[PDB]
């Protein structure tokens, strides 16, 4: 039961930089009959199956970009990305195939970029939802950086904490920003008791929050 | 073209068992070993075991011996994995993987999301989110996928032909029901003069719904 350990468990770099990922095995992966180190590297993007990058520790799979280079022998192996691209964000796993299979714990590769303010959009309940008897108010806080951000709902001018669910995207593979949805869920009865609905986004790019609001009876 | 077909989702009760299937095509079935891998947020990828379809021989991760049993049917080129005495610990995404004799190539299924729960399958409601009543350079539309169980849903726009400017937010769970949303940003010259539809698949209910975004 060969054990695999990866490090770091996460790291962030700006695009263009190099990264070195490490993977150590509990015993040698070198086969003294085929002269192979049975060590592989996989890239897993969110919502997709992992893809094979490197096998026999240094043989790059055909069609894999040149910037990926595996190295090592025995117990210590390295994945080098000689110039990180925005699309390279992923969790990278090593996997030994010497006696059985074992995956490392993975390295999550994140990208640093300049700060950017969120663009805020607010959405009243759809008429479809209301006819079905429910009412969700949705606010998107899109394409901001860094990932930390705060949302405040106000109903008729007063803070509302109950009924809010927040959800952050994975970092964007194209521009390296984050986005977040904030959904206030009410019954239709409760929605119709109030008039103004406001979502306030506070981000480190400005002291003033970014506010979007609407009034129910102006639909 | 080598393909491994797994079901999108299975929902089964705690204490029961389930037989996941993996239908292989595009290669000589007995040539390649078939492996199974578990994915969770807590443990990442865990190898479960592998079967040699030629011999029926199997081998297992110590952790899963007596949890999992791997079999294969050669004539239907299908590999199976039976999991027994299910707990919430077994809720996970399960992949099958065919290992080419050419070690430069392996082939992954799309993964089956197994949910161990007593809750009922619930198809989502899918709601179009058009902008607030009342102009700018560009416009943001949304799609709200509310109240489904179990995971997953997949969401596209215009059948995937609209993919730039898209943000799809991971689902959150509340009272045994998930909710997910997605936003898409386009120029005001494209919408509403061109049609924009969000497409939602919920494999556990065999649901495939289209919602065209229409102005309020």
């Amino acid at each position: 039961d060969i054990v695999m350990t990866q490090s770091p468990s996460s790291l962030a770099v700006s695009a263009g930089e190099k990264v070195t990922l490490s993977c150590k095995s509990s015993q040698s992966l070198f086969n003294s009959r085929t002269r192979k180190n049975y060590l592989a590297w996989y890239q897993q993007k969110p919502g997709l199956s992992p893809t094979l990058l490197i096998y026999w520790a240094s043989t790059r799979k055909s069609g894999v970009p040149d910037r990926f280079t595996g190295s090592g022998s025995g117990t210590d192996f390295t994945l080098t990305i000689t110039s990180v691209q925005a699309e390279d964000l992923a969790v990278y796993y090593c996997k030994q195939s010497y006696y059985l299979r074992t995956f490392g714990g993975g390295t999550k590769l994140e990208i640093k970029r300049a700060d950017a303010a969120p663009t805020v959009s607010i959405f009243p309940p759809s008429s479809e939802q209301l006819t079905s008897g429910g009412a969700s108010v949705v606010c998107f806080l899109n394409n901001f950086y860094p990932k930390d951000i705060n949302v405040k709902w106000k109903i008729d001018g007063s803070e509302r904490q109950n009924g809010v669910l927040n959800s952050w995207t994975d970092q964007d593979s194209k521009d390296s920003t984050y986005s977040m949805s904030s959904t206030l869920t009410l019954t239709k009865d409760e929605y119709e008791r109030h008039n103004s609905y406001t979502c306030e986004a506070t981000h480190k790019t400005s002291t003033s929050p970014i506010v979007k609001s609407f009034n129910r009876n102006e639909c | 073209e080598v393909q491994l077909q797994q079901s999108g989702a299975e929902l089964v009760r705690p204490g029961a068992s389930v037989k996941l299937s993996c239908k292989a095509s595009g290669y000589t079935f007995t040539d390649y070993e078939m492996h199974w891998v578990k994915q969770t947020p807590v443990h990442g990828l865990e190898w479960i075991g592998a079967i040699d379809p030629e011999t029926g021989g199997t081998v297992y991760n110590q952790k899963f011996k007596g949890k999992a049993t791997l079999t294969a049917d050669i004539s239907s080129t299908t590999a199976y994995m039976e999991l027994r005495s299910l707990t919430s610990e077994d809720s996970a995404v399960y992949f099958c993987i065919s290992e080419d004799i050419d070690e430069s190539k392996d082939y992954w299924g799309q993964g089956t999301t197994l949910t161990v729960s007593s809750a009922k399958t619930t198809a989502p409601s899918v709601y179009p989110l058009a902008p607030v009543c009342g102009s700018g350079s560009s416009v943001t539309l949304g799609c709200l996928v509310k109240g489904y169980f179990p995971e997953p849903v997949t969401l596209t726009w215009n059948s995937g032909s609209l993919s730039s400017g898209v943000h799809t937010f991971p689902a959150v769970l509340q009272s045994d029901l998930y909710t997910l949303s997605s936003s898409v940003t386009v120029t005001s010259s494209t919408w509403p003069s061109q049609s924009i539809t969000c497409n939602v698949a919920h494999p556990a209910s065999s649901t495939k719904v289209d919602k065209k975004i229409e102005p309020r």
